[PDB]
């Protein structure tokens, strides 16, 4: 029981399901074929959460790839581990995002939104019980920003009370992958805050910094960056997949971490992480893996969190450990840094113990956390966005899909409208 | 002045004749992606036939009640739904009910 | 007991035909030249419902071969399984049809059909109990529409008890094969609803679309479409001819589906239809048969069932499998769909279980379903008639073979009161 169903959407959304599914498959021991090579019969207990047993013994991924164009398909079923997707999952437009989110919401969006449905609903009749579903988007381009909001709303009128996370990446303040990137962001807030449960914000800045400052990495291609995401994905539902001594799943986190059903909008972190010629001067110890996830240079989006609070914070042990020596570190890094934290919620710490490792480690975390350091985050989008919308450039584009300014006046309203909460539970006693 | 003449699209509904079970795909109409109405035809022909409807393809357009074959585009207007047929004769059906 | 006279009719009943006995003889185990290399005993036991047993262990078809040219008839000896059949069956003209209902039912019909029964009484007079025949022509031509129905009248005032069902193949309605196919699709369901007990509808709209979108198939020839055909004929009476579990046959079919004698036109189904490349991407389950013969893409008659009403539902699974499995997913599919069934007729699924499945897969079904969704396959019939009638165009070449007007306005009206009557109980309480 408790399946969960994978959607991707765009450019980005496939090149990190691409690098996720290959992970998956070293945790629970699956060939590019589709065959079953473990050792340990552990592997194959919970195998029903991202695997349908297919007829003679393979197993195939329940992942759902949405694209505009076949442009990203194409590399993504000849390369490794691009066999084992079943063919009709494979569901591709031949217009093209643009690079537009009216075309990705609107126009295209409409036109292929009937097609996919037709394999989202065959996919959860077919589960037992189904826990929830998640996505892999961006809120930069076209296709993870359009087609990948307009996904939510129609999930969201058919299964009201299954869970929905999108693993987000939220474009970096310093640099600009794409002009109009203020524009695909501000109209994709305004549809995440009242369609989903809980969203991961991802930076790519602070995943470029990860690789020079923690790991001193040379030539990191997304190959490498993408690794770092997709370790932190599978260390989320970690504690569904294998036994464990305090379990937790993708619903006990949407509890603890969501105290109002707008504030859900998180920061990632793993640990531990260690350089190439690094990893032998270190000891493997719970009090490591404490003090490198809270420092400021683990974190996965562009924020310091010492500009703000955390309200709660979740931390999700992996491996064999004891629990006397999680439950001190997590109340001694309370103590200390008390100003930090929040006041009106007392112990605000969420902890998860698993028991197998990732392939390689002997014991790992992962660190999901909430703050109030995110409105920095939506300051820039709504900055950004303010300076591009009062001299109406990059609009003709828009207003000729059939499209109004009040669409943008309520999209930047709904934002100053979550900038004056974090602000508001911030100073509170 | 750089504040254009606001190219603006009409958000129209295109019901298809005689099928009942169908909704209309809001287009983009507007008079930068349509020169000349001959050309509105053209997009009408790939998505509102599939694999049953319109043998003859998409000839002649009415009114949601209709009485009017529609001329140019001028004679569209802005959030109505309209009826797509390709004859002469026109199917009474109640189109419009449950949008 | 219980024998099976086989009859064709046309160009079209002879290449269905033609590859119906390559189907029927991989079944039993018969080569070419009509000898028997099977391996179990189970081939031998039903022999005798297709098959006469000639001196020497030779295996002769029960088949009667009916064409106004030889220019078909030549084709079918020469081929595979051409020299299996017996050469005095292989019953031509010198005439020709030439495309026309007139010269196929009243001219050059009255000259050959005194031959065809001196066939058809020799063939009945042989076998033990006479079950029922069976017909392959088609709606479109004048052979399998003028000859085929002038059998048909003949045989009913002969045989006014045994069962006679036709495989005829209604015109698509977006291509036009003949340019006076709405003539001779008019004319012969005038005749097919005062003679037969069942008919099997199938357009070649609905085979075009199942080798695109569902087998995937490059270039599909006839040898592709028409094998798909001698699957669902072979597949009806496939509890006739092997001991099953719950046991069917022409006519605990014919009972349990047609509920008014005039409401007998069918839609059929075939289950399961794998790609070449996603045929290993799929668990062959009962809950995988079951939900691929509902849904409207795997249908053989050019409409949508979500149109109108199912009356009677019949599903004829092949292969060994659990009866409670089948018992529950028929109930299954009634009762979310509880709106696309009919209301004042409680369940109204029959189900049939046989045993040995086809060769090469494990398991299989046939989906034989009446609906009111075929109303929409009469409206366009008589649209096309009263739309060529009203000016009386291709009319001379109907009316200098001795006819009258008279003759079409009687044809036209029983059809509309075919129509009425689809439409009233599709709207019943
Ligand atoms: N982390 C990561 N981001 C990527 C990758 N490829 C593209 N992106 C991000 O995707 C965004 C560009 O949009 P795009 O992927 O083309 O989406 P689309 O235009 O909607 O199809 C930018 O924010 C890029 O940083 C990748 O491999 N890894
Ligand atoms: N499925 C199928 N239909 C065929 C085939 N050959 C002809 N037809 C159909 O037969 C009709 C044409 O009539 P025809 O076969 O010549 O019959 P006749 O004129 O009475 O001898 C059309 O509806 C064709 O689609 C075939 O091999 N397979």
């Amino acid at each position: 029981m408790r399946e969960i169903v994978h959607i991707q959407a765009g450019q980005c959304g496939n090149q990190i399901g691409a690098k996720f599914w290959e992970v998956i498959s070293d945790e629970h021991g699956i060939d590019p074929t589709g065959s079953y090579h473990g050792d340990s019969d552990l592997q194959l207990e919970r195998i029903n959460v991202y695997y349908n047993e297919a007829a003679g013994n393979k197993y195939v991924p329940r992942a759902i790839l949405v694209d505009l164009e076949p442009g990203t398909m194409d590399s993504v079923r000849s390369g490794p581990f691009g066999q084992i997707f079943r063919p009709d999952n494979f569901v591709f437009g031949q217009s093209g995002a643009g690079n537009n989110w009216a075309k990705g919401h609107y126009t295209e969006g409409a036109e292929l939104v009937d097609s996919v449905l037709d394999v989202v609903r065959k996919e959860s009749e077919s589960c037992d019980c189904l826990q929830g579903f998640q996505l892999t988007h961006s809120l930069g381009g076209g296709t993870g920003s359009g087609m990948g909001t307009l996904l939510i709303s129609k999930i969201r009128e058919e299964y009201p009370d299954r869970i929905m996370n999108t693993f987000s990446v939220v474009p970096s303040p310093k640099v600009s992958d794409t002009v109009v990137e203020p524009y695909n962001a501000t109209l994709s807030v305004h549809q995440l805050v009242e369609n989903t449960d809980e969203t991961y914000c991802i930076d790519n800045e602070a995943l470029y910094d990860i690789c020079f400052r923690t790991l001193k990495l040379t030539t990191p291609t997304y190959g490498d960056l993408n690794h770092l995401v997709s370790a932190t994905m599978s260390g989320v539902t970690t504690c569904l997949r294998f036994p464990g001594q305090l379990n937790a799943d993708l619903r006990k986190l949407a509890v603890n971490m969501v105290p109002f059903p707008r504030l859900h909008f998180f920061m990632p972190g793993f640990a531990p992480l260690t350089s190439r010629g690094s990893q032998q001067y270190r000891a493997l110890t719970v009090p490591e893996l404490t003090q490198q996830m809270f420092d400021a240079k683990n974190m996965m989006a562009a924020c310091d969190p010492r500009h703000g609070r955390y309200l709660t914070v979740a931390a999700v042990f992996r491996g064999r450990m004891s629990m006397k020596e999680v439950d001190e570190q997590m109340l001694n890094v309370q103590n200390k840094n008390s100003s930090y934290f929040v006041e009106w919620i007392p112990n605000n710490v969420k902890t998860a113990v698993c028991d197998i490792p990732p392939r390689g480690l002997k014991m790992s975390a992962t660190f999901i956390g909430n703050s109030t350091a995110i409105q920095e985050l939506f300051k820039r989008i709504s900055e950004q966005f303010t300076a591009m919308f009062r001299r109406k450039a990059f609009l003709h584009w828009y207003t000729g899909e059939g499209m109004d300014e009040m669409e943008f006046t309520e999209a930047e309203s709904n934002m100053n409208d979550l900038v004056s909460e974090y602000q508001q539970y911030q100073d509170a006693t | 002045q750089a504040l254009s003449n606001e190219k603006k699209a009409k958000k129209v509904r295109f019901y298809r004749n005689g099928d009942r079970y169908f909704k209309g795909i809001v287009y983009a109409v507007s008079s930068d992606r349509f020169r000349s109405f001959d050309a509105l035809l053209a997009d009408l022909t790939r998505s509102l036939s599939d694999n049953i409807n319109l043998p003859q393809g998409v000839r002649y357009i009415y009114t949601i009640d209709g009485s009017r074959k529609i001329g140019s585009m001028d004679e569209l207007e802005e959030g109505e739904s309209y009826v797509c047929s390709s004859d002469n004769f026109f199917k009474k059906v109640e189109y419009t009910k449950n949008v």
